[PDB]
C-alpha cells in the first residue's frame, strides 16, 4: 500500500525515479520512500524497485550522491536513509529530532557531505551528514521558513525565503552569514527557490500571488518577472539543457515551463490536485515527469 | 501540583500519541484537528473538489476524551489577514471549517496564533463564529511574551537588530493581544496562551501581561538549560516566571522535541512539578483566600442588613484582629484608672455592634489581664444574634454584661461610657456608615470618653484588570440600567490585578467628633503618577484604622495586619477602559455624599481623559441609614 499525497519526485543519474508519499488524512498521518527503475510503472506499488515506511509524512527529499535519501519529516527530524547494497531495501542511517517543528524543505550542498534544512521553528541548520550532527543552527528568519535552495558549486553559499517576507542570500564564511535581497518594496511572500544551472549568483523565486521572478545577488534588483500561474508557485525546477527551460509548479492545479525571458512554452492541466515536485529525466532531457496529491505521476513531452 | 499539556504538531495516529503523553504525565494534548500541511482550497477548481476524507474520524476517542484531553490547533496555512485576496477569502473558509469541526468534537480549547500586529479580520471571523450558537469553548490566543522579529539571531549583514531602546515597542505583543480582544468586544471565550523565548525581556513587558486573562503558558524546550547531571532546568529569571504563573494558576503547555536525548522526555515536566512541589504550603489564610480569589461579592450592610449566624462566624474567626482590640482596650484601662483605683474606679465599657460578642470577650480578658474593674453593655439592633450573647449573658458572663437590643443611634443609656468598642468597619472603612452610628452613639459617652477604634482612614490604588473590568460587565441584570454593575463597588480577594500606582488616603473619620458642624460628606482629589504603559479598569479600596495609640489594623498591602482575613479587598469599576501611557498621572474623584435616609459614593477619572461621573444620585448604588 502507498499513501494518496505524492509530495517528492526526483529522476536519478542512471534513470531511476525516487518518489516521497504522505497521509495528509485519514486515520494515520505516516509517509513513505518508493524507488522505480521502471518510471512508467510508479506509481504502482506491486511494480516497484524498494520501498519502506516512516514515522510520519515526509514534507520535502532528496538525492545525497547515488544510495543517499535526505527526509523533511512532520516529526521535526531530519532523516537519512541508505540503499540497499542490491537497492532491494530502504534502510534508516540516522533519525535526529533537532528541529521543535515540521521540517518543510532540505537541500543538500554542492560537496555532497552536509547538508541544509529548513523548519515552521523558524530556524535554518547545517548538518554533517557523516557524522550524523547538526554543526550550525541559525535564527534569521522571523517566521516559518518556506524553502532553502544550496548553491551548485559552493558549499558555504545557500539561499533561504520565508513567511517575514526575507530571501536571505547566506555565505558561511562570514561573521553575519545572512544577507537580505528582494525587490525593490516588500512584494508578495516568496514560496520557492533555484538556482540557475549555469549562470552563477542567478537564481529565481516564485511568491504566493503566482508571480515567477529572475533575480541577480550581483545587481541586487528585481530584473524581470511574469504572472504565470493564478495562485502559490510551490515549486522551481531548471532543466539539464545546455539553454535551460524552467519548470513552475502551482497550487492552481497546473505545469509551466518557461524560457531564459520567463515565457510560457508548455503549460499542462493534467492534474486534478496541486502539483507538488518536477524532475526532468537525464536519459530523455525532452522527458518531464510531476507528481501532485491527485496521486498522478504525469510523463510530459516539452518541445 | 501543575496541569501540564503537551504540543504537537505530528501525530501519526490519535490512540498511540494520546497514550504515549498520558505515560509521560500530561493532563491534555495540543494538537491538529486537520493535518497541517493538508491545505485545502473551496473557490477554485479542480482543487475544490480533492475527494474526502478531509481528516480523522471523531469515532477514533471517545465523547469524554474530546471534551476533556484534546485541544484543537488552527492550521499554521490559514492566513486570514494575507494581502492576497484569494489566500484571504479562503482562510477565512477554511477557520470557520476547523473552528466548527472543534465544536462538532466538543474541544474544551482551541489555540489560534497572534504573530503579527493586523489580525482584524481574524477577529471579524472569530467573533462571527463566536455569535453562532452558546457555546462553552475556550479560544487560546498564542502570544509571544517577545516577538520572533525582535528575539531573532543579529546574523543578517543588511539589517541589524536594533540595539537602541523603545520602551513601547518592546511591549509590541501586548498591543497585538489588546487589539485583537478589544475587537472582539472583550468576549469571555477568548484568553490568553502566552509563549515564552529563551532570553526574556524587561520586566515592564512582562508586568504588561498581569491583569490579562492567561489560562495558559507555552514552554519551548529549547529555552531549558542542561545541569551537571544531563536533566533539563530553566534559569533563575524563568524560574521567577513559572512562579509568577503558578500564583495565577496558569496551565503549562511544553512544546518541541526531546533534545536531552540521553533521559526520557516526562523530566521536562518532572522539573516544573519539582519547581511547584518546593513551594511554602498555604497553611493559614491562603487557603481560603484562594477559593475567593477575583470572586465579586456586594458589600455587606450591616445596618440595612441583619447578618446571617455564618456571616458573624468567619467574623469571629480572625484571632489577631481580636488579640489587637484585646491589647486596645487593655492600654486604654491602664491609662484612665490609676493603679491605686483599680478597686474604687470601675469603667462603664459599651461594646456597639456585639454581634455574638468577640469584643465582648476581649473586653473581659483585657480587664483581668489589665487587673481592673469594668461594667460591660452589649449593645445590637440585629435581635437573631441578641439571641446569642443573651443565652452567653445567662450560662457564662452574668450580671456583668447587659445585654441591649437596640439601634446605638436610638438607645437612651442610663449612664455615660468612658470607653465605646466598634466594629462597623467595611472594607473601604466608612462604607458601612460607621461615622454616622457612632455619632449617634456619642451623646453617652463620657466627656473625656474614648472611641475604639479612634481614627479609620480609607485607601485607593489605579489598578489594571481586564480580568475582573469581565467580570463586572458579567453582572448586567434585566430589569435595571444596563451599565449599573459599573456604578457599584464589589468586595473582592483581588489576585489578576496590576497596581499601577501606590495606594493614597482618601476619607479619614476621627471618634469621638467634637466639632460643631458635623458633615460626614467627602470630596478628594487624588493624583496617581503611573510610571508604566497599562488600561485602568477600576481603583481598588483598602484601610487603616486606629484602635489606641500604636495598636492598629491594616488591609493595605503595604502595611497590611500579619494573618487577618475578616477584610479583603473593594474594587470601584469604571463603564469603560482608559488608556494610560508611561509618565500620565491618573486622577481620580470621590465624592462620599448622603441624605437623611442614604449614604453613597460617587468617583469619576479627570486625568488623563475624563469618564462619566459614576452612581450618580446613588442611582446604582446606595448604604442605607
Ligand atoms: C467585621 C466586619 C468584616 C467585614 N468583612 C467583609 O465584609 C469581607 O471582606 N468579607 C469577605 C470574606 C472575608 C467573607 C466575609 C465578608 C463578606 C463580604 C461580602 C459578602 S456578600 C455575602 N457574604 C459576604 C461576606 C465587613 N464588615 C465588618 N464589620
Ligand atoms: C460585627 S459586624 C457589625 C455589627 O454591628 C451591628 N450594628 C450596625 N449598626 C448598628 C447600630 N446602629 N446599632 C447597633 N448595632 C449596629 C451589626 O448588626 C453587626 O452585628
Ligand atoms: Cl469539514
Ligand atoms: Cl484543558
Ligand atoms: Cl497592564
Ligand atoms: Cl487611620
Ligand atoms: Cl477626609
Ligand atoms: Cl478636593
Amino acid at each position: 500500500c502507498m499513501e494518496r499525497q505524492l509530495e517528492a519526485a526526483r529522476y536519478r543519474s542512471d534513470g531511476a525515479l525516487l518518489l516521497g508519499a504522505s497521509s495528509l488524512s485519514g486515520r494515520c498521518w505516516a509517509g513513505s520512500l518508493w524507488l522505480f527503475k521502471d518510471p512508467c510503472a510508479a506509481p504502482n506499488e506491486g511494480f516497484c524497485s524498494a520501498g519502506v515506511q516512516t514515522e510520519a509524512g515526509v514534507a520535502d527529499l532528496t538525492w545525497v550522491g547515488e544510495r543517499g535519501i535526505l527526509v523533511a519529516s512532520d516529526s521535526g527530524a531530519v532523516e537519512l536513509w541508505e540503499l540497499d547494497e542490491n537497492e532491494t531495501l530502504i534502510v534508516s542511517k540516522f533519525c535526529k529530532y533537532e528541529h521543535d517543528d515540521i521540517v518543510s524543505t532540505v537541500s543538500v550542498l554542492s560537496s555532497g557531505t552536509q547538508a541544509v534544512s529548513g523548519s515552521k521553528d523558524i530556524c535554518i541548520k547545517v548538518w554533517d551528514l557523516a557524522q550524523q550532527v547538526v554543526l550550525s543552527s541559525y535564527r534569521a528568519h522571523a517566521a516559518q521558513v518556506t524553502c532553502v535552495a544550496a548553491s551548485p558549486h559552493k558549499d558555504s553559499v545557500f539561499l533561504s525565503c520565508s513567511e517575514d517576507n526575507r530571501i536571505l542570500l547566506w555565505d558561511t564564511r562570514c561573521p553575519k552569514p545572512a544577507s537580505q535581497i528582494g525587490c525593490s518594496a516588500p512584494g508578495y511572500l516568496p514560496t520557492s527557490l533555484a538556482w540557475h544551472p549555469q549562470q552563477s549568483e542567478v537564481f529565481v523565486f516564485g511568491d504566493e500571488n503566482g508571480t515567477v521572478s529572475l533575480v541577480d545577488t550581483k545587481s541586487t534588483s528585481c530584473v524581470l518577472s511574469s504572472a504565470v500561474h493564478s495562485q502559490c508557485v510551490t515549486g522551481l525546477v531548471f532543466s539539464p539543457h545546455s539553454v535551460p527551460f524552467l519548470a513552475s509548479l502551482s497550487e492552481d492545479c497546473s505545469l509551466a515551463v518557461l524560457d531564459s525571458s520567463l515565457s510560457e512554452l508548455f503549460r499542462s492541466q493534467a492534474h486534478r490536485d496541486f502539483v507538488r515536485d518536477a524532475t526532468w529525466s537525464p536519459l530523455n532531457h525532452s522527458l518531464l515527469t510531476t507528481v501532485g496529491w491527485d496521486h498522478q505521476v504525469v510523463h510530459h513531452v516539452v518541445p | 501540583r501543575v496541569s501540564s499539556g503537551r504540543d504537537l504538531n505530528c501525530v501519526p495516529e490519535i490512540a498511540d500519541t494520546l497514550g504515549a503523553v498520558a505515560k509521560q504525565g500530561f493532563d491534555f494534548l495540543c494538537m491538529p484537528v486537520f493535518h497541517p500541511r493538508f491545505k485545502r482550497e473551496f473557490i477554485q477548481e479542480p482543487a475544490k473538489n480533492r475527494p474526502g476524507p478531509q481528516t480523522r474520524s471523531d469515532l477514533l476517542l471517545s465523547g469524554r476524551d474530546w471534551n476533556t484531553l484534546i485541544v484543537g490547533k488552527l492550521s499554521p496555512w490559514i492566513r486570514p489577514d494575507s494581502k492576497v485576496e484569494k489566500i484571504r477569502r479562503n482562510s477565512e473558509a477554511a477557520m470557520l471549517q476547523e473552528l466548527n469541526f472543534g465544536a462538532y468534537l466538543g474541544l474544551p480549547a482551541f489555540l489560534l496564533p497572534l504573530n503579527q500586529e493586523d489580525n482584524t479580520n481574524l477577529a471579524r471571523v472569530l467573533t462571527n463564529h463566536i455569535h453562532t450558537g452558546h457555546h462553552s469553548s475556550m479560544f487560546w490566543m498564542r502570544v509571544p511574551l517577545v516577538a520572533p522579529e525582535d528575539l531573532r539571531d543579529d546574523i543578517i549583514e543588511n539589517a541589524p537588530t536594533t540595539h537602541t531602546e523603545e520602551y513601547s515597542g518592546e511591549e509590541k505583543t501586548w498591543m497585538w493581544w489588546h487589539n485583537f480582544r478589544t475587537l472582539c468586544d472583550y468576549s469571555k471565550r477568548i484568553a490568553v496562551a502566552l509563549e515564552i523565548g529563551a532570553d526574556l525581556p524587561s520586566n515592564h513587558v512582562i508586568d504588561r501581561w498581569l491583569g490579562e486573562p492567561i489560562k495558559a503558558a507555552i514552554l519551548p524546550t529549547s529555552i531549558f538549560l542542561t545541569n551537571k547531571k544531563g536533566f533539563p532546568v530553566l534559569s533563575k529569571m524563568h524560574q521567577r516566571l513559572i512562579f509568577r504563573l503558578l500564583k495565577l494558576e496558569v496551565q503549562f503547555i511544553i512544546t518541541g522535541t526531546n533534545h536531552h536525548s540521553e533521559k526520557e522526555f516526562c523530566s521536562y515536566l518532572q522539573y516544573l512539578e519539582y519547581l511547584s512541589q518546593n513551594r511554602p504550603p498555604p497553611n493559614a489564610y491562603e487557603l481560603f483566600a484562594k477559593g475567593y480569589e477575583d470572586y465579586l461579592q456586594s458589600p455587606l450592610q450591616p445596618l440595612m442588613d441583619n447578618l446571617e449566624s455564618q456571616t458573624y462566624e468567619v467574623f469571629e474567626k480572625d484571632p489577631i484582629k481580636y488579640s489587637q482590640y484585646q491589647q486596645a482596650i487593655y492600654k486604654c484601662l491602664l491609662d484612665r484608672v490609676p493603679e491605686e483605683e483599680k478597686d474604687t474606679n470601675v469603667q462603664v465599657l459599651m461594646v456597639l455592634g456585639a454581634g455574638r460578642g468577640p469584643l465582648v470577650n476581649a473586653s473581659l480578658r483585657a480587664a483581668k489581664q489589665a487587673d481592673r474593674r469594668i461594667k460591660l453593655y452589649a449593645v445590637e439592633k440585629n435581635p437573631n444574634a441578641v439571641v446569642t450573647l443573651e443565652n452567653w449573658q445567662f450560662e457564662e458572663w452574668g450580671s456583668q454584661v447587659t445585654v441591649v437590643s437596640s439601634d446605638m443611634r436610638e438607645w437612651v443609656a442610663p449612664e455615660k461610657a468612658d470607653i465605646i468598642v466598634s466594629e462597623l468597619l467595611g472594607s473601604f472603612a466608612d462604607n458601612e456608615l460607621s461615622p454616622e452610628c457612632l455619632d449617634g452613639a456619642q451623646h453617652f459617652l463620657k466627656d473625656d470618653g474614648v472611641s475604639i477604634p479612634g481614627e479609620y482612614t480609607s485607601f485607593l490604588a489605579p489598578i489594571s484588570s481586564s480580568k475582573l473590568y469581565n467580570e463586572v460587565r458579567a453582572c448586567r441584570e434585566k430589569d435595571r440600567d444596563p451599565e449599573a454593575q459599573f456604578e457599584m463597588p464589589y468586595v473582592v480577594r483581588l489576585h489578576n490585578f496590576h497596581q499601577l500606582s501606590a495606594p493614597q488616603p482618601c476619607f479619614t473619620f476621627s471618634h469621638p467628633n467634637r466639632d460643631p458642624m458635623i458633615d460626614n460628606n467627602r470630596y478628594c482629589t487624588l493624583e496617581f503618577p503611573v510610571e508604566v504603559n497599562t488600561v485602568l479598569h477600576g481603583f481598588a479600596g483598602y484601610f487603616e484604622t486606629v484602635l489606641y495609640q500604636d495598636i492598629t489594623l491594616s488591609i493595605r498591602p503595604e502595611t497590611h495586619s500579619p494573618g487577618m482575613f475578616s477584610w479583603f479587598p473593594i474594587l470601584f469599576p469604571i463603564k469603560q477602559p482608559i488608556t494610560v501611557r508611561e509618565g500620565q498621572t491618573i486622577c481620580v474623584r470621590f465624592w462620599r455624599c448622603s441624605n437623611s435616609k442614604k449614604v453613597w459614593y460617587e468617583w469619576a477619572v479627570t486625568a488623563p481623559v475624563c469618564s462619566a461621573i459614576h452612581n450618580p444620585t446613588g442611582r446604582s448604588y446606595t448604604i442605607g441609614l
